């Protein structure tokens, strides 16, 4: 029965990404060199380099890489989607936010 | 034997032709040195006009 | 070696300027 | 400066005499040496004000890192850039002819510094 | 032999010392600690020191 | 073909190919100081994959100098009885023989990484050979060129607005 | 070992072991990790000989190395790896506390 319903989840739950991953996902995608497994990355604030403040960047930070939330999870990011693909809201096409695994 | 063999034809009449000197086309990463030679070049290629 | 733009002889811009007007440099 | 102790005034002239190597070495010059016009005073200050220009940005990374590895990673990387800048500037400064063509050199190698050099540090830093 | 040449970038030694647990031996009058150094050639003639 | 085209002195046909003698002299002129600690892994990958092969090298040439020696003296074999002549001519003929193969390109991924990466490495290692080295750097840039590689430091660009330094030998555009 | 307190290394137990795993076989630093294991015989298990055994520890280093009285203080990592000498009174330091760690009961 295992395979029934892998094959009935599969079928329901599995649509295309229906959309252009946008310019912040990329850059994300990116900078996910960044990310480090098994271990905690010390993340060091250089005003210089970063730019803003110490606490907006390191919230920043804590979002985008310790938190795991992803880029699509983003409300500038859902909005920029829901803009950029108009098109495609229009004519009664849902675009979909997280790619499926 | 059987294949694209690079040609050894070269300029083998112009004075210290092969003697070349610093520029962007180089990008000054030879020895420290050498600028007493890009000198000398110079003067050589000015001297055969 | 590159010549610098202040100690550079636009010798090639004065034969350039010496060319008749219908000339293939001159098209390039 | 005047009133001191024997060992204060041989001390004194010790400190005054280590720094008169410059002054002393100045008349034995060579003849056959290929001579070239040097960096002028000015420029000498605004490479070493681009070089603490460089050195501003890279000090809150290097001391928020604690392993002279990576420190030493970042010093190696920074370098061969500022080397490959350097071998040109004396390059073009030894086949100079006046001082104008040595300001130019040394112009074009902090403006070098001040427009590249701080985007290749702020991308390594980044890295880092 | 050849010349002091008109400017060397000189990369200042790191760990030399471990007196106080500082790697940074030198630092500006701007507090900000220095990775490298400029040395220039003044005069070209000249001998060098013994 | 081969199950180890992942070794690193492995190589293709269309591998650059450089000669020993090339290597060598290649290695004259360069600098430790200017390469990047993965250039430096790829140069000591080259060296000990090199020593291996200039110590193997006379061992492959060994038979055609025997047979070229043989051919030599006659269609005679007195082995143990000839021996005498046909060192002699042996250690004649086979530094011939292996002049021919020193001075014989072969493909290396080594190779092809060194010349041929686009990082500041390849970049240094190019302009190095083509400025100190010149003839090695004209046979390299031609050979480069014929195998579709497109750097500035090509003698055969034809996007440069700079003259080439050197004498560009005739190829099929 | 000969600052150590047993003929052979193998009469150090699992401490020694530990201490002989955590650096390379040329390392002269295991001799100040076994070192560590001996302060912290009869120490580690109670709250206070912990203590007691790190502060052994930095005697012993300030006695091997001229030391700063601040300087043992303000280590910033404690970690150690295999390549680490007793070249200095951190290093011996470093190495003395990873041998008082390694020491079960």
């Amino acid at each position: 029965t295992y395979y029934s319903t892998n094959k009935e989840a599969l079928i329901q739950n599995f649509e295309p990404l229906n959309r252009k991953f946008t310019e912040e996902e990329v850059e994300q995608f990116l900078r996910n060199e960044g990310r480090s497994q098994e271990e905690k990355r010390n993340w060091i604030y250089n005003p210089h380099i970063h730019g803003s403040t110490e606490g907006e960047w390191k919230a920043d930070i804590h979002e985008k890489f310790d938190s795991g939330k992803a880029p699509w999870e983003r409300e500038h990011v859902k909005a920029k989607i829901l803009e950029t693909n108009k098109a495609k809201i229009d004519a009664g096409e849902e675009i979909q936010l997280k790619p499926f695994k | 034997l059987f294949d694209f063999n690079p040609s050894s034809i070269k300029f083998e009449k112009y004075p210290f032709y092969y003697w070349i000197n610093s520029s962007q086309l180089t990008e000054f990463n030879q020895y420290r040195k050498f600028v007493i030679r890009d000198s000398i070049i110079y003067s050589l290629n000015n001297y055969i006009i | 070696e590159m010549i610098l733009p202040h100690n550079n002889r636009q010798l090639a811009r004065q034969y350039f300027d010496s060319l008749p007007e219908n000339d293939i440099n001159r098209k390039y | 400066v005047e009133e001191m102790d024997t060992i204060q005034k041989m001390n004194y002239e010790a400190t005054v005499n280590m720094g008169r190597q410059d002054l002393i070495t100045r008349e034995y010059t060579f003849y056959s040496d290929y001579e070239f016009i040097p960096i002028q005073e000015d420029r000498k200050q605004q490479m070493e004000d681009a070089l603490n220009n460089l050195h501003k940005i890279i000090h809150p990374t290097v001391t928020q890192l604690k392993k002279k590895a990576n420190v030493q990673e970042i010093q190696d990387r920074v370098f061969r850039k500022l080397q490959g800048w350097e071998g040109e500037l004396n390059t073009c400064v030894f086949s100079a002819k006046n001082v104008r063509d040595s300001n130019f050199c040394a112009d074009r190698f902090t403006n070098r510094i001040n427009t590249e050099g701080v985007e290749f540090v702020k991308q390594i830093l980044r890295e880092y | 032999p050849g010349e002091v040449l008109p400017l060397r970038i000189i990369k200042y030694p790191l760990g030399l010392e471990t007196i106080h647990n500082n790697i940074f031996e030198n630092t500006n009058n701007e507090g900000n600690v220095e990775l490298f150094r400029l040395r220039f050639n003044s005069n070209s003639s000249k001998m060098q020191h013994k | 073909m081969d199950n180890n085209y992942h070794f690193w002195g492995n190589g293709d046909r269309q591998d650059v190919s450089l000669s020993y003698e090339d290597y060598y002299s290649i290695l004259d002129c360069l600098l430790d100081e200017k390469l990047s600690p993965q250039g430096l892994m790829k140069f000591k990958n080259l060296h000990e994959v090199s020593m291996y092969g200039v110590s193997y090298v006379p061992l492959y040439c060994f038979p055609v100098a025997y047979g070229i020696s043989h051919m030599l003296t006659g269609k005679v074999r007195r082995g143990h009885s000839g021996y005498r002549n046909l060192f002699s001519l042996m250690s004649v003929v086979l530094p011939f023989t292996c002049w021919y193969a020193y001075t014989t390109p072969i493909p290396r991924r080594l190779y092809t990484e060194i010349i041929c990466s686009n990082n500041a490495d390849g970049a240094y290692v190019r302009n190095r050979i083509k400025q100190q080295k010149p003839g090695i750097w004209r046979k390299l840039s031609q050979q480069l060129y014929n195998k579709n590689f497109r750097f500035p430091e090509l003698n055969q660009d034809l996007t440069a607005t700079e003259f080439p330094l050197d004498y560009v030998a005739p190829h099929k555009f | 070992m000969a600052q150590t307190a047993h003929q052979n290394r193998y009469q150090g137990g699992l401490c020694y072991a530990q201490c002989n795993e955590l650096f390379s076989f040329w390392n002269p630093s295991i001799q100040q990790c076994w070192k560590g294991c001996d302060f912290g015989v009869g120490r580690v298990n109670d709250p206070e000989g912990r203590i007691e055994a790190q502060q052994m520890c930095k005697r012993w280093a300030a006695e091997l190395y001229w030391t700063y009285k601040g300087e043992l203080d303000t280590i910033k990592d404690l970690r150690v790896h295999a390549d680490m000498y007793p070249t200095t009174p951190q290093n011996v330091y470093r190495a003395c506390l990873a041998g008082v760690r390694r020491q079960k009961f």
